[PDB]
């Protein structure tokens, strides 16, 4: 079964910065997706196919990577984007990454 | 737009059994799967399971297999022909389920694939005591 | 000398990718039983014969099975021809009545329950005064209970109408041709080894396909084309669990299904030049239809498809079956339609087994539904008649369908179940070798020639 | 005399050599452009389809230098900035389907120019026989 | 070079001004003529009138001197009788739209006249190559 | 212009036979006023002005 | 005291669907191939006569 690895995760920074979380698979040659969970809400669609944006993403949300290693990248933080990140190939799941103000 | 309506909070005995609607409204229910997805505390998201309505064809997870079932309503009447509903039923409850839970669907483009959910529902929480 | 000039070519030999409508056509042997009877003879000029297929040299194209047109009209094509083969034939208003039901003559166990039941209601006659009083067989899958008495009505009077097949009209597939139409060309990979995908290195072009027989069947797809040496199967992306698998096997499997309950149909008049086609008289013993198939092969083909399958999950892999998982009636069963009746047949007692890393006949039960709904439609239900006599039919099972269990957690098992999901896949069988391409003349090109004055 | 030659093929037979011997037949991959109840209408503009596309390229080579000669030659020198391939290869190494991706991008131009260049010499001509 | 300079109209663009400044564009006159449950026959009679007619012209002019000209010239001497103007005044004072009310009388009886004489001419050079 | 209608209209399905439906008009929740149109006094008695001038 | 309906005497009636809506949307209008359609802009132009542009 394809296991996916989340790299730093625990992340403090403040606004205005760049910052970007890392992911491994165990298996390439699959596509990439990227989740945002906000506190007490429901988790929104970020990325799909490693690269494409959904509706309602500003694209200061950037997914890139190659074979096993995926990178996401925010440029510009603004206090919205403090949140809980998740990292998806198929229905194997990542434990996340944290987000939060420094 | 799309639209999902998942039904009320429960708090449930051990060994017990639950039914969860999800209502689905605002595109053709003939023509999309539906999956139902599991989040507990310190454990992340859980695939369970995906259901095509056109004939009610499922597949379940395999260390879940037994203990679930997912049935469907369509709608018949030429007047509304979009809403549809979704039914999954869980038996053989044990006290590490306490959870939320989830139905969703996928996103309806070109390259969309499968997997990555578009639209959610605003999520049940479930308390076995 | 070096003021090379531009040069136009008209009909250099190039194409291009695209999407068009195309073209329906079969045999001369199709128009000799007349009338229309069959269908694809209203919209049908006969085929040409001996229709040429030339060949190509090193030209070398990309194909892909997933994402390929024209299966989509053909999909619309049978359903159009589908509904034109009805409205010429009656309708079924009056018949939604309140039905007077019993069990039928038969020393029944208790515990077992009746398949046939056996009601009597009114009836208009020719005129609109005399009403009369008659009685015929139903299933049980046709009748629910209304709600001292019993009591029954139809199981489709309470959303629809309800449409009787005309008895002319025959239900056997017969080979339909397509072609292009003039301007494009359809390109054929003539490859032993293609799975599905990628690029073809011995191709070559033609104008018309070749014979194409549409049968429906939800799983163990029937009459089909089997390949040359191996067993292929094929999928989208496999690691993907979202996705059937198709399978194509080499050598075909002979299989039987029978009816053998002995059948008298009885002329009812509805009124001014309305037939209706009840079930009369059973003349036998109450048997039960059923289908063979021998044991042997059928053991020796799924060892052939267990050793072509390891190639795509490892060697050291445990690999086994299981019956379908569950939902309505037509995709659990498999379901087919035999002599102009339709059969739905349990699959349980096959796909049950187990393989390690290292004369006898099977039966199996079906039952038999006179009202169908094919493709779910919204407000489409059509009744059949029944026919005479013992009813039998030899087949050639030659592919499968299956679908991969979602299975997480550490497990080193890959269990596989039948699925039959959607009516296109069946076609998607059959166009696994044709893409449509348009011609494109007038390339222009550089040389030394120069146009005097 | 001849035991055994290269007979011809059906139309795009030879699309997969070179362009040389390809050009020596283009009137079989000429020909085979014409021609060889509500589905009479899907029909019918099948064929108007096909017609119209052909009297378009009627059409388009008419406005040129060369009405029906259906091989031309004209008075537009050939920039090498399009293509930078040498006149030796390419009659002799490529195909056309190989050709038209490598040709891809400088089209819609030159045939404008071809259309400027037939004008100012019809134009011209004509002032030849207008003083004639 | 070129600061500001007319670069060109729409189809009937210049149809306002002289006819000699009209006659620099006429492929744009001439390309914007073939392409660009019951409605069906509408829209597929309204299609095949189209090429009817272009067909009819292009089969009209084929009889006459010129194919595929696009600008021809001829041998029928212009009668005066017809027309009356000096030359001087209509390249240059005149548009097409007031020119055919003025020569309106006198059509259907030049297209004979194109007609004989491209038939005498053929049979006249029709013998010279037979005596060649 | 405005235009309103002010009842509250409860729509009701009775079914005639097999797979038609007819919809009739329920029961009425308010009181039943009058369906009217507004529309502004100057503007409208300035453009009458206008298209006598 | 019983009533029946107006048309019931002349003629059937038919229902239509509520699913069909009844709001307009912006038709237009295009020529074949081989016309044209002109447009006065002038900006007094009553109805009838020549306009200059
Ligand atoms: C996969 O493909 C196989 C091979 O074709 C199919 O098997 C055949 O299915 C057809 C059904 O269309 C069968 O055809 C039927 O045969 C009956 C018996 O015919 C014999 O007897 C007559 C009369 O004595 C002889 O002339 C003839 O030569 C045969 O020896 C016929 O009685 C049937 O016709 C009935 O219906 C028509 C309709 O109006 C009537 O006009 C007739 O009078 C008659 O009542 C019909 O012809 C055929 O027997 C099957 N086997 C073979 C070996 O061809 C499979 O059906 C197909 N797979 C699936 C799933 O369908
Ligand atoms: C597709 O085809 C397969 C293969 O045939 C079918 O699978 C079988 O389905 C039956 C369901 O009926 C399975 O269950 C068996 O049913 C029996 C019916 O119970 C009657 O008798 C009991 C008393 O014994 C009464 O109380 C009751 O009211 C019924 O009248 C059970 O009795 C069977 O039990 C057997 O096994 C147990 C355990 O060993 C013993 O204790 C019993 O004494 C008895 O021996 C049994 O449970 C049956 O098992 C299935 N077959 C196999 C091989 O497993 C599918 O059903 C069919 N698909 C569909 C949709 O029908
Ligand atoms: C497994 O499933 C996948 C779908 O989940 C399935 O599809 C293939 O996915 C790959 C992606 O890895 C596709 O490749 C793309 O194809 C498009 C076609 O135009 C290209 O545009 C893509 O370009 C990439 O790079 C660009 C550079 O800027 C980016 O802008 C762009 O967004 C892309 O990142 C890329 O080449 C591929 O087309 C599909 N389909 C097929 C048939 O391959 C895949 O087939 C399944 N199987 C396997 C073994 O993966
Ligand atoms: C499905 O039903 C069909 C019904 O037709 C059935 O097909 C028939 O099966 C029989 C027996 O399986 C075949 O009969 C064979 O005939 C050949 C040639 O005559 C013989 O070689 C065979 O045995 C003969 O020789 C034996 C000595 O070697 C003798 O002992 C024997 O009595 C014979 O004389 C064999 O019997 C028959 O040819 C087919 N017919 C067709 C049209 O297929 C089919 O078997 C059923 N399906 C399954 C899976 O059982
Ligand atoms: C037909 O019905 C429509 C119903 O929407 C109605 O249109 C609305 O009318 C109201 C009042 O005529 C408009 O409200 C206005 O809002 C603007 C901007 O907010 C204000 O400038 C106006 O007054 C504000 O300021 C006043 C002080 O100067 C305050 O005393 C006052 O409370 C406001 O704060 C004015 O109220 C509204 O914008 C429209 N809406 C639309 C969509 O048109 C319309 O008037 C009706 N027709 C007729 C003929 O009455
Ligand atoms: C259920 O099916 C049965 C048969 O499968 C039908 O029963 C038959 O009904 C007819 C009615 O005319 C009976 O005929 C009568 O039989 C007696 C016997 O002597 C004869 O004297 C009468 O003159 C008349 O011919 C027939 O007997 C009866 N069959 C049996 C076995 O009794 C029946 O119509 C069906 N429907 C029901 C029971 O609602
Ligand atoms: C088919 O048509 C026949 C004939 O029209 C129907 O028979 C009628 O059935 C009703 C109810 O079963 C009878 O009403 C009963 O009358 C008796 C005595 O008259 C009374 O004791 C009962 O309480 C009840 O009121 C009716 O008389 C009877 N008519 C005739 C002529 O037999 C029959 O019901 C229809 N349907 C079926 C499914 O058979
Ligand atoms: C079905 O046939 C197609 C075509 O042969 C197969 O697709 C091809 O699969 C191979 C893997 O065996 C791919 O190779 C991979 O290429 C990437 C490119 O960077 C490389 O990094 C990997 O290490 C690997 O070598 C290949 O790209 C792919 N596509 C093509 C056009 O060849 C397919 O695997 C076959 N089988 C099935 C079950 O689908
Ligand atoms: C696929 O295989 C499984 C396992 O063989 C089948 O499950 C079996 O389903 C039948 C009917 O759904 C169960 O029969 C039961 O009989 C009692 C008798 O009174 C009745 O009260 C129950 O409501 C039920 O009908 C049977 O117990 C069950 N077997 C097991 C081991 O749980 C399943 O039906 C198969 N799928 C198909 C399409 O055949
Ligand atoms: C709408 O516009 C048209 C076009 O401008 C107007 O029609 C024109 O009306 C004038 C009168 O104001 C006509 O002039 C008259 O001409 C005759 C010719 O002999 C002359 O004898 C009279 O004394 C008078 O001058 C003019 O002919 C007429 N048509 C055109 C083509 O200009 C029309 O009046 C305008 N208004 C309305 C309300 O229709
Ligand atoms: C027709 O068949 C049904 C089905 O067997 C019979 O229903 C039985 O009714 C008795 C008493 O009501 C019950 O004890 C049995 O358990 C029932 N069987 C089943 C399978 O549930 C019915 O009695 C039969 N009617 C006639 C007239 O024979
Ligand atoms: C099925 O039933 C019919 C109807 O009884 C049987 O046809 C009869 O066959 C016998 C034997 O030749 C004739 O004497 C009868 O006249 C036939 N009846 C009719 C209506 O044709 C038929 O044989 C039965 N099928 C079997 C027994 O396989
Ligand atoms: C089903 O399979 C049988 C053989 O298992 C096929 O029968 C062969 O058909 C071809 C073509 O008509 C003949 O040349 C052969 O002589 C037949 N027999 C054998 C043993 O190969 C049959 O065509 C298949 N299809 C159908 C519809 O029956
Ligand atoms: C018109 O009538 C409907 C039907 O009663 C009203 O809808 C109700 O609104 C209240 C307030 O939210 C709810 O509690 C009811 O459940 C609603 N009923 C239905 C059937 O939806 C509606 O509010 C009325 N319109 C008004 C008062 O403007
Ligand atoms: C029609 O009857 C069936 C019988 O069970 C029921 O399930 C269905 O909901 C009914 N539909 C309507 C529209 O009444
Ligand atoms: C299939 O046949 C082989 C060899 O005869 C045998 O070993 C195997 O057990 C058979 N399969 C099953 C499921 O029994
Ligand atoms: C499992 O496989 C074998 C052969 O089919 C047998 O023991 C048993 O009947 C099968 N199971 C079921 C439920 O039929
Ligand atoms: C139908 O009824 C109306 C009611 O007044 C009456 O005016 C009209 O004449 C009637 N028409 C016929 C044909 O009876």
């Amino acid at each position: 079964e394809i296991v996916l690895t989340q790299s730093p995760g625990i992340l403090s920074l403040s606004p205005g910065e760049t910052a970007t979380l890392f992911c491994k698979a165990s298996q390439g040659g699959n596509a990439m997706t990227w989740y945002q969970k906000r506190r007490g809400q429901v988790p929104r669609l970020l990325i799909y196919d490693t690269s494409r944006r959904a509706s309602g993403v500003p694209d200061r949300f950037v997914g890139s990577g190659s074979g096993t290693d995926f990178f996401l990248t925010i440029n510009k933080l603004d206090r919205e984007d403090f949140a809980v990140y998740y990292c998806q190939q198929f229905e194997f799941f990542g434990l996340g990454s944290e987000l939060e103000v420094h | 737009q799309v639209q999902l309506v998942q039904s009320g909070a429960v708090i449930k005995t051990p060994g017990s059994s639950v039914k969860i609607s999800c209502r689905a409204s605002g595109y053709n229910f003939r023509d999309y799967s539906i999956h139902w997805v599991r989040l507990i505390p310190d454990k992340g998201f859980e695939w369970i399971g995906w259901i095509k309505p056109l004939w009610g064809a499922v597949s379940y997870a395999r260390q879940l297999q037994g203990r679930v079932s997912m049935t469907r309503q369509l709608s018949q009447d030429p007047d509304d022909p979009d809403w549809g509903v979704a039914y999954m039923e869980f038996s053989g409850l044990t006290p590490a389920d306490t959870a939320e839970y989830f139905c969703v669907r996928r996103g309806s483009c070109d390259y969309c694939g499968d997997f990555p959910w578009q639209y959610w529902c605003q999520g049940t929480v479930v308390v076995v005591s | 000398a070096e003021n090379l000039w531009v040069t136009v070519y008209y009909g250099v030999p190039v194409w291009k990718d695209a999407e068009t409508t195309l073209f329906c056509a079969s045999d001369a042997k199709a128009y000799e039983t007349e009338k229309h009877n069959v269908w694809a003879t209203h919209a049908c000029v006969p085929t040409d014969p001996n229709p040429q297929e030339i060949h190509l040299e090193n030209v070398t194209e990309e194909f892909n099975m997933w994402k390929n047109n024209m299966v989509e009209q053909m999909h619309t094509d049978i359903i159009s021809l589908w509904d034109q083969s009805l409205k010429p034939c009656v309708k079924l208003t009056p018949l939604c009545v309140t039905l007077q039901c019993t069990n039928v003559t038969n020393n029944i166990t208790d515990d077992m329950r009746g398949e046939l039941k056996n009601c009597s209601f009114n009836m208009t006659t020719e005129l609109r005064d005399k009403k009369q009083k008659v009685y015929s067989l139903f299933y049980r899958l046709d009748v629910v209970q209304i709600n001292s008495n019993k009591e029954y009505r139809l199981i489709n009077c309470n959303t629809s109408a309800i449409t009787q097949a005309c008895p002319k009209v025959s239900f056997e597939p017969i080979p339909i041709h397509y072609c292009a139409p003039a301007g494009f060309a359809i390109l054929k990979c003539k490859d032993k080894k293609f799975n599905g995908t990628g690029p073809c290195p011995s191709v070559s072009t033609v104008q018309c396909t070749h014979g194409i027989k549409p049968v429906v069947s939800t799983q163990l797809l029937l009459n089909g084309s089997l390949a040359e040496e191996e067993v292929m199967i094929r999928s989208e992306n496999i690691t993907n669990n979202a996705k059937n698998i198709l399978v194509q096997f080499n050598t075909p499997v002979q299989i039987n299904c029978t009816r053998p309950n002995n059948n008298t149909r009885k002329s009812i008049r509805i009124g001014p030049g309305q037939a209706f086609y009840a079930t009369g008289d059973i003349i036998g013993d109450i048997r039960q239809a059923h289908c063979n198939v021998s044991k042997a092969t059928w053991n020796e083909t799924l060892g052939k498809v267990v050793k072509q399958l390891r190639k795509h999950f490892g060697n050291n892999t445990i690999i086994r079956f299981a019956n379908s998982s569950g939902g309505d009636l037509e995709v659990t069963t498999h379901s087919f339609n035999c002599g102009g009746e339709f059969f739905y047949c349990n699959t349980s007692g096959l796909f049950n087994s187990t393989w390690i890393s290292n004369n006898d006949s099977i039966t199996l039960p079906c039952r038999i539904k006179q009202i169908i709904n094919m493709w779910q439609r919204i407000g489409q239900a059509m009744y059949a008649p029944p026919i005479q006599g013992v009813i039998r039919c030899v087949s050639n099972i030659t592919g499968l369908i299956l679908t991969r269990d979602g299975g997480s957690t550490n497990s080193t098992t890959e269990t596989f179940r039948p699925g039959g999901g959607d009516m296109r896949d069946n076609w998607r069988s059959e166009l696994y070798k044709y893409k449509v391409v348009k011609i494109e003349p007038l390339g222009v090109a550089p040389t030394r020639c120069k146009r005097r004055v | 005399a001849v035991g055994i030659g290269a007979v011809f093929l059906g139309f795009l037979g030879a699309a997969g050599s070179t362009m040389g011997a390809a050009s020596m037949t283009l009137t079989v991959q000429a020909r085979n452009l014409l021609s060889g109840t509500v589905w009479g209408i899907k029909q019918l503009q099948a064929r108007v389809l096909a017609v119209e596309r052909y009297l378009r390229d009627q059409q388009l080579l008419g406005i040129w230098g060369c009405s029906g000669k259906l091989i031309c030659c004209t008075n537009v020198p050939w920039n090498s900035s399009w293509s930078n391939r040498n006149l030796s290869e390419i009659w002799d190494n490529m195909t056309w389907l190989q050709w038209d991706k490598e040709i891809s991008n400088y089209t819609q131009i030159i045939y404008g120019l071809l259309e400027e260049s037939q004008n100012q010499q019809e134009k011209n001509e004509q002032d030849l026989l207008a003083l004639d």
